[PDB]
């Protein structure tokens, strides 16, 4: 029904960042750097054509790949009764709820470095509890995330 | 004859059809029909009593990566109601871990088998019910498992209603009424031949010659 | 310890076909067409930078996307005792062998077309049995299967 | 001191370390090294007692792609052994799902329990256990086990020997033989007020006092 909230960590010239949300969001500022890793940041939590690589070691705040990566959004299903595209997240969602939290839904997002092989794995989870996420489900290339989400990028160059 | 009046119809069905009828090939169409007129997120459950018929409807139809349930009524409640929600009902400790010897003839026993033999139980009676039972009892106690229920599907296709026992016609009701989900239902009143399993034909007959809901059609094809 | 055999159905300008193999192999013929998608499908199988993309509506035999593409690789594992890559594969493998079967694996690949989404998912299994074969588990952008094959591709261009 | 005579030994080692020695910093030092050193696709395995001598071992170590496992001695049974190769050895009717109150006396009923309930059992004597037994009979009837087990460690390590079951001490000892994988041993002679849990000290001590292919190490520190 509503965004909610969104936190990043490590990621990139982000450290520690809390920003609060709505439905419709405007962004705008000097920076010009940050601006656009808050789309990438939204892109690789929701985006599978982004998703699909990984993370690089200029992905890493400080290019320090010992420190993890976590992105999470948070959202609000207070009205559905009268909204149509909370059942279309509940229908996809069925046990990572609880009743005593059917109000409030998390997705994150956890990246670690691997030194050895010089890749960083994205891993997701959803969950009601903040304290306790599990591993959304999935076969081959497709995850059961990709069934509710369609996020359209525009630019007006490439 | 009738069976265009079928597919032209869309909310709560019967369709009384004796042997040698077609009722799989009418379930298939209209199962076709259904899931091609619509063009929203919810889905079908297609439940019957055999893994035969289970698997031709399923061949029959054929790929989609719409979420559509068809199998049996058993593995209906154990894959939707049961596992998902069973410690969101009554707690944390009862498991949601089983494969399924261990009967009793009490409902508390059940409960007492599922979660310290962590094994799904059974009724040594088979006029009475301990799967559609319990599905009922968690349907009733958690709210997250009738948002889910009502989020995830828009009609349910229920063959040879003859065979079934109370329980069942309990939660189908339930469903039907408390969570507003349209019915298929297709019967022959005299093949109740399985009695023997505890089938009560009292339900299916008292759906027709009661019910005000219903649409009606008999076929002699 | 040796590869024994790859089987190809309904995948580009292949519709059925069967050739044994060895450690050492040497394709050529005139056909020049073929032999590049031998090499593809090589590739879908065992590279995963590669299989990291689906396959497309060219990708299925004669464009009719309503057929299976299958790729099933086959091994033998009779040298354990004597060699050290049967042993980097076994300790990746663990139940989905069987002691009857002791000495052949397989190694399989599977793609059904989402007409709807209009992509074509690729889902790998693992097994000792040929009518039994298991997902290859793996947690985000990795598979246990990465863990053991090193695919090296050279071309003079490109 | 002897503390840079281990990290320098490779193969079958004693530390008879007393309390307040530093096991720990050993043990990790130890582990560090050989990791480091070793640059095949062997992996490692320590074995603890509790969760929290896991959970800080795991800390310590930090994070690899390599794959170690890192637990209790109950957990290393269960993820190697019994879970994927119960149905190998004895048939595909044994179930390989279970969650751990329905502890018996013996060992057939035990596998009664495993089987018809679908719960791992227990004894009620604690002088005997059926997981160490269980995992042992696994080990010599399925091939793919033993060959699994071969292929995947080169190491395994062990701390807090005294308090060691007669079970616990064939299982090492048939992995330490019959499969040639090295072990590395650290125990406190004087620590086995854990008795009350089926504890036999005579093991370590006679390892100590008649091992021949063991190196053995004493810390003061």
């Amino acid at each position: 029904m509503k965004f909610s909230n969104i936190t990043i960590k490590n990621f990139r010239n982000f450290e520690k960042v809390n920003i609060n949300l709505d439905n419709k969001n405007v962004i705008f500022g000097m920076n010009d750097i940050g601006k656009t890793n808050f789309l990438y940041a939204l892109r690789f939590l929701l985006d599978k054509e982004i998703r699909k690589f990984g993370f690089n070691k200029s992905d890493y705040h400080k290019h320090d790949t010992s420190k993890k990566i976590e992105i999470i959004l948070t959202l609000d299903l207070s009205n559905y009764e009268k909204d149509e595209d909370t059942k279309k997240l509940i229908s996809v969602v069925k046990g990572a709820r609880t009743s005593a939290n059917a109000d409030v839904f998390y997705i994150a997002l956890e990246s670690k470095y691997d030194d050895k092989e010089l890749y960083g794995n994205i891993i997701l989870k959803w969950g009601s509890e903040l304290d306790n996420l599990i591993d959304i489900p999935g076969r081959g290339n497709i995850n059961a995330l990709d069934n509710v989400f369609k996020v359209i990028y525009i630019n007006p160059l490439v | 004859m009738s069976r265009e009046q079928i597919i032209k119809d869309g909310g709560n069905i019967l369709v009384t059809a004796g042997a040698g009828s077609g009722k799989t090939t009418i379930l298939v169409s209209k199962i076709e029909a259904d899931l091609k007129e619509n063009k929203t997120h919810y889905s079908i459950a297609a439940v019957t009593f055999t893994n035969k018929a289970a698997k031709e409807i399923e061949g029959r139809l054929g790929y989609s990566s719409r979420g559509n349930f068809i199998g049996t009524n058993d593995g209906f409640v154990e894959s939707e109601i049961i596992r998902p929600f069973i410690k969101d009902a009554f707690g944390n400790d009862y498991p949601d871990n089983f494969t399924a010897d261990n009967q009793f003839a009490s409902y508390d026993k059940g409960l007492q088998v599922l979660k310290y033999q962590n094994i799904l139980g059974t009724y040594s009676n088979p006029k009475k019910n301990f799967k559609f039972q319990l599905a009922l009892d968690i349907l009733k106690k958690s709210l997250v498992a009738r948002q889910y229920i009502f989020s995830k599907y828009f009609k349910i296709f229920i063959d040879e209603y003859q065979d079934s026992d109370k329980d069942m016609h309990n939660l189908f009701m339930y469903l039907k009424d408390q969570l507003k989900i349209k019915l298929f239902i297709v019967g022959d009143p005299k093949q109740s031949i399985y009695i023997w399993r505890g089938a009560e034909p009292e339900n299916f007959n008292g759906l027709i010659e009661n019910s005000t809901d219903f649409n009606k059609y008999h076929l002699t094809s």
